Order: structure tokens, then sequence, then C-alpha cells
């Protein structure tokens, strides 16, 4: 906050003045559990793409 | 306006320090009395963008 200050008169003496202000915030995260197993049934007589 | 600054030559800011009774704080003053002016005023043209 900057404001233009208001011309006043010198002998009435006045003026002006500003204030503050602070915020606080928080956060999560996101999480993932990508899983995956292997067994010998892929591997028992299944024969490899493109050789005979 | 003050006692000490009484037909003297003036001066872009007046920053003052002030301090309050029994220790209780501190208070500032900034002062200014100034008019910007302009002896030629012919030079001083503004433009348009719209028709006479």
């Amino acid at each position: 906050i900057s404001l233009l200050d208001a011309v006043d008169r010198t002998s009435r003496k006045a003026e002006t003045s500003a204030p503050e202000r602070v915020r606080q915030i928080s956060f999560p995260m996101m999480y993932f559990k990508e899983v995956e197993s292997i067994t010998p049934d892929e591997i028992q007589g299944v024969r490899q793409p493109g050789t005979a | 306006p003050k006692m000490g600054y009484a037909n003297t030559l003036g001066q872009e800011l007046y920053v003052f320090e002030y301090e309050k009774d029994r220790d209780e704080g501190i208070d500032f003053e900034a002062h200014s009395y100034m008019l910007p002016y302009c002896t030629r005023p012919q030079l001083l043209v503004d433009v348009r963008s719209d028709a006479e």
C-alpha cells in the first residue's frame, strides 16, 4: 500500500499513516505406488516374438 | 514551521526524530513545503488522438 500524500495546511498541523499485513499457508503433496510382479508362468513355454 | 527553521532555506524533506515520554517509544515527522511550476507555460502543449 503506497498512496499519494494529500496536501494539508501548515498551521493546522495534520498528517497520515499506514498498516501492514502478514499471512501463512500450507501445502500437501501427491503419492504414487506403482507396483508389479513377475512369475515363472511368463517364461514357461512362451516363445520370443520375432523368432521361430 | 519549527523554532529552529524560520526564515531559513527550505529543503526537500524534513525528517524529525522525537522521543515519547518516559521511554514509551519513538514518533517521527516528515515535512515538505514545495511547489513545481513552469515560467513559460506556452511551451507545455498536450496532444490528442481525435479531430479538432
